[PDB]
């Protein structure tokens, strides 16, 4: 749908949450 | 455990 | 969920709440995936062998939660249902294989800052991601421990989990595997924890993709032998997988 997928708390305000990098690290690091 | 009810 | 840790406010906006109206009690978890649809796990709808057949009229849906247990005033949205769909090819039998429900609300949910769908993946999506080693977040109301290891927490909990490779996941346990499940979790020799549990079923397995920024339900919650134990991992209905029948549900029952 539309809108699907972004939080109004977090990617609709430019924010991360505490532990995404984590997820993101994991599809790029070796 | 107890759930709170609506209001 | 098993050495996971408080969730953000918010940092699960599609996480459902399934709650059996009489007696009170949490069933398990759900997605929102647009204003009248929730996604689940089919066993927590249907499983005869422990004499479970919820009708529509037995449910509802808490919607925008965080606390497990308080009414959330002017934060959650509670939601009656319309009409439960489970796969057709449910196998309850032997190994829960595309254990997937839909349920469509009576009346469309408003979205809110505590009330937001999460995208379903498309072909592109699911392929990039779907690689052993990526990670996705697990989310849900369930157990802190172990079944019969004794509890439940206060607020949903949240664990990160690493996707593990089919031969890995097929040598874990007895129960036969289908290409309609994935399993995640940490090897032993990789040191850190985590799992699912009871009463996380139904609650989404999610990734972010890094093309648009967007969460997607890569999984279902939908089994396991203990929880968080060395050598086992837990096992996740392949929503890319079913997706031609989520379509077909939603396209024929739609409004
Ligand atoms: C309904 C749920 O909440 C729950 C999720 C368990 C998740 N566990 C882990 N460690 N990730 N699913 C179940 O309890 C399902 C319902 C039928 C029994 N079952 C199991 O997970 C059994 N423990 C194993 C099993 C038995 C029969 C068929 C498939 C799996
Ligand atoms: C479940 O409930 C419905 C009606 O409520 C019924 O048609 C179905 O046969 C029931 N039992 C099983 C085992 O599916
Ligand atoms: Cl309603
Ligand atoms: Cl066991
Ligand atoms: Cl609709
Ligand atoms: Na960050
Ligand atoms: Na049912
Ligand atoms: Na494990």
């Amino acid at each position: 749908e539309a809108d699907c997928g972004l939080r109004p708390l977090f990617e609709k305000k430019s924010l991360e949450d505490k532990t995404e990098r984590e997820l993101l690290e994991s599809y790029i690091d070796g | 455990e107890i759930f709170e009810p609506p209001e | 969920i098993v050495e996971g840790s408080d969730a953000e406010i918010g940092m699960s906006p599609w996480q459902v709440m399934l709650f059996r109206k009489s007696p009170q009690e949490l069933l398990c978890g759900a997605s929102l995936i647009s204003d009248r649809w929730v996604l689940t796990a089919a066993h927590c709808l249907l499983y005869p062998p422990w004499d479970k057949n919820f009708t529509e009229n037995d449910l509802l849906v808490r919607i925008g939660k965080h606390s497990r247990t308080r009414y959330e005033r002017n934060i959650e949205k509670i939601s009656m249902l319309e009409k439960i769909y489970i796969h057709p090819r449910y196998n309850w039998r032997e190994n829960l294989d595309r254990d997937i429900a839909l349920m469509k609300l009576k009346k469309p949910v408003a979205f809110s800052d505590y009330i937001h769908p999460v995208c379903l993946p498309d072909r592109e999506t699911a392929a990039s991601l779907l690689q052993a080693g990526y990670k996705g977040r697990v989310t849900g109301w369930g157990n802190l421990k172990e079944t019969w290891t004794a509890g439940q927490p206060s607020v949903l909990q949240v664990v990160n989990l690493p996707i593990v490779e089919r031969p890995v996941c097929k040598d874990s346990t007895r129960i036969r595997i289908t290409d309609n499940m994935f399993c995640a979790g940490y090897k032993p020799d990789e040191g850190k924890r985590g799992d699912a549990c009871e009463g996380d079923s139904g609650g989404p397995f999610v990734m972010k993709s890094p093309f648009n920024n967007r969460w997607y339900q890569m999984g279902i919650v939908s089994w396991g032998e203990g929880c968080d134990r060395d050598g086992k991992y837990g096992f996740y209905t392949h929503v890319f997988r079913l997706k031609k029948w989520i379509q077909k549900v939603i396209d024929q029952f739609g409004e």
